[PDB]
């Protein structure tokens, strides 16, 4: 997970390792945050 | 860069690089950015050369130079 102005940041990595990195692009916290979690709880609270 | 009459910039290439490619309040970076360009330019004419001119709008910019170094604070 990369900011969206780093997309021309990535000519310099190796093609070998950019066909091995599923590389997303992304704007906002929003983005990430119901990219990463899965939806279930596991864990109480602690309230 | 040794360069003869043929290849040249529009404005449209001036707004591109404005644009997006450099961020300075001067022109040494503008300086360095054009001596991108006429590198890439020189070492692609050396390559495979084309004929006359050439004229560059902002669609052979990218073409050259790809990589924003200083994106400018739009």
């Amino acid at each position: 997970v990369l900011p969206k102005d780093n997309e021309a940041q990535l000519e310099e990595l190796p093609k070998e390792v950019l066909e091995g990195l599923e590389i997303k692009l992304v704007e906002d916290v929003g983005e990430v945050l119901e990219y990463l979690l899965l939806p279930e709880p596991t864990m109480p609270p602690v309230v | 860069s040794g360069m003869e009459g043929r290849i040249e910039v529009t404005d449209a290439a001036i707004l591109r690089v404005i644009s997006e490619y450099t961020r300075e309040a001067g022109v040494r970076g503008l300086e360095r950015e054009l001596g991108k360009i006429a590198r890439k330019g020189a070492k692609f004419w050396l390559e495979g050369a084309w004929e006359g001119l050439r004229t560059i709008d902002a669609s052979d910019i990218p073409t050259y130079l790809g990589i924003p170094r200083y994106r400018p604070d739009k």
